């Protein structure tokens, strides 16, 4: 029964994957069917990439249709469906299973005592969605994702495995159409949500970092530079060499200054076209962020054109294209002036808070205390004849 | 038997779900946890059973003592079925869950399924086993999943229990084979069994 196919799987794979076949079978002669499930979450690991992977799963299914929990089970398939080279059987095989899981409800309620069984589905329809993208239809997906979103909102809760692969279509769509900004929201919830799974490739990781940072350099209201390189992501691929000058570019931008940025784009526009077709939004944004650090760091409310102009190193007819911008995007609020050139700061927006700001709060709060307590001991000698 | 009041502890872990006993683990429970409710009943009506889960990743109170089976039934029912064993979190609640009753003239029990090996630390098993001494409850645990490829690290504490008393506290221990659960323990001695006075 499973005896013949287990002959099946080892003639065709190689000596050194005999043993693997092998472990599953102790497990169902014994019965111990919670080591079963964690030995074939070791195959999926780091040998996904053979090819009788998708068979292997066909045995198991069956008998585990309705027996343990359907997370585990549906979790093979999905792995073994990244690793098809044909994205047309990719697409049938899911189609199929869809189709089982709306029938396998009515059974299997019963067998766990009251349970859902829309986990499966959820992951089904994500996969789906991919083959599409890796094949790119990008409408198919688009209607996939409005009725993915608010199935995962009418839950009160999605869990961290379902999320991630809801999360996984959305990044690749997003990179097709060259939207910087919304490919950024996708990654910074990936990371959070991210799987512990070390079946999740590094791999993926890697790439998925390189796109990040491109991501902010070319971004419209991102000033989470700082952020970004805590994060264990993109501080531990530091000293890796194509995300050196990649990270180089996250730090001139911190620091404010134009020479190290100038230096480095010049090389990597003619190298990477990626930074030539977004070249227009790249210049500005520097200046963007000249403007909004020098006036975080002071206390004082305005500055002259001819500040302004020597810090961006722009003339003063572009500087008051500069301000309109970002007043716009959300970054500073204040006025404008062309009679007296000034401009007028009424609003920063809170970034990260540092060690040292912390004292910097407390101490005039300590000055403000003292003035009310002061003020309440008169306040209690006048008027002493008349209170309730 | 006697005026008895049982807490009844049910097991939710990922080896609750075994093919060991048939169809499997988990619809072999629910036969078990009927069985078990009824035998007591049959013996003395006077008896009573509270259900609290020891797993789901949580325990949960789901039924404070009751003569009626329909609430046990539907505290059983909503069930979410992978968990793990917290062995030490059951004894406490379930001791708690003792001191208040409708009757508090009968006999302290816990009763616990356990379907997995236990991950607990070793001090903490040595302070309940003085809290059980303390207050006088003495525990029957019905073990077939302790015995798959863990030694009973249980044995010694369930041993200190016993004093003389029409309670005798006992290990109770299954082939795990298949004959169907409510029947081992049927042949388990748990109605069948003697006092230690």
């Amino acid at each position: 029964e499973i005896d013949t196919i287990l002959s099946t799987l080892r003639m065709e794979a190689d000596p050194s994957l005999h043993p693997l076949f092998e472990q599953f079978e102790k497990f169902y002669e014994e019965k111990l069917w919670f080591q079963l499930s964690e030995s074939l979450t070791k195959f999926f690991d780091d040998a996904k990439s053979t090819p009788l992977r998708l068979r292997l799963y066909d045995n198991f299914v069956s008998k585990f249709y309705d027996k343990i929990n359907q997370l585990s089970v549906v979790k093979y398939l999905l792995a073994s469906l990244k690793d098809s080279k044909d994205f047309d059987e990719s697409l049938k095989y899911l189609d199929d299973l869809k189709a089982q899981f709306q029938e396998l409800d009515s059974k299997k309620q019963r067998n766990n005592g009251s349970k859902d069984h829309g986990d499966g589905i959820l992951l089904i329809d994500s996969e789906i969605a991919r083959t599409y993208l890796l094949k790119n239809d990008l409408v198919k997906a688009r209607d996939l994702l409005d009725d993915l979103e608010k199935t995962l909102d009418k839950k009160d809760s999605i869990p961290l495995r379902i999320t991630n692969s809801f999360y996984s279509t959305n990044s690749q769509y997003f990179k097709f159409k060259n939207d910087f900004n919304s490919f950024y929201y996708t990654s910074l919830l990936y990371l959070s949500t991210l799987e512990p799974s070390t079946s999740i490739t590094l791999a993926e990781r890697q790439q998925l970092a390189y796109d990040l940072s491109i991501s902010a350099l070319l971004g419209d209201k991102i000033y989470n530079f700082g952020e970004l390189l805590h994060h264990p992501i993109m501080e531990t691929i530091v000293n890796d060499s194509n995300y050196d000058w990649l990270f180089q570019l996250l730090n001139a931008l911190t620091v404010g200054d134009f020479d190290k940025f100038d230096s480095l784009i010049k090389v990597q526009i003619s190298k990477i076209p990626i930074l030539a077709q977004h070249e227009s939004f790249l210049r500005q944004k520097i200046c963007l962020m000249t403007l909004i650090e020098t006036v975080f760091v002071k206390n004082i409310r305005m500055l002259s054109f001819e500040d302004i102009s020597k810090a961006t190193h722009l003339p003063k007819d572009n500087v008051e294209h500069l301000v309109m911008r970002a007043i716009s995007l959300g970054l500073l609020k204040g006025s404008i002036d062309q009679v007296n050139e000034l401009v007028t700061i009424s609003w920063v927006q809170p970034r990260i808070i540092s060690g040292d700001q912390i004292t910097k709060m407390k101490d005039r709060l300590v000055e403000w205390n003292d003035q009310v307590e002061k003020l309440g001991k008169k306040m209690e000698a006048r008027g002493q004849s008349i209170w309730v | 038997m006697v005026l008895e009041a049982t807490v009844l502890v049910i097991d939710n872990s990922e080896y609750s779900r075994n093919g060991d006993f048939p169809r499997t683990r988990f619809e072999a429970q629910i036969d078990s946890v009927e069985f078990i409710f009824q035998a007591k009943r049959n013996s003395n009506p006077e008896n009573t059973v509270g259900l609290i889960s020891g797993a789901g990743a949580n325990p949960r109170v789901l039924s404070t003592f009751t003569a009626e089976f329909g609430k046990i039934l539907a505290g059983l029912h909503d069930t979410q079925i992978e968990g793990k064993l917290h062995m030490a979190t059951a004894l406490q609640i379930a001791q708690l869950t003792l001191k208040h009753r409708q009757n508090k003239v009968q006999h302290q029990r816990i009763v616990a399924f356990v379907c997995s090996p236990i991950s607990d630390s070793r001090d903490e098993l040595i302070r309940l086993a003085k809290t059980l001494k303390k207050n006088n409850v003495a525990v029957d645990i019905i073990n077939f999943g302790e015995i798959e490829q863990n030694t009973e690290l249980l044995d010694e504490f369930i041993a200190a229990v016993n004093n003389p008393q029409e309670e005798t506290s006992h290990l109770l221990t299954v082939t795990p084979g298949p004959r169907l659960l409510y029947e081992n323990i049927a042949s388990s001695p748990i109605i069948l069994e003697e006092g230690s006075s």
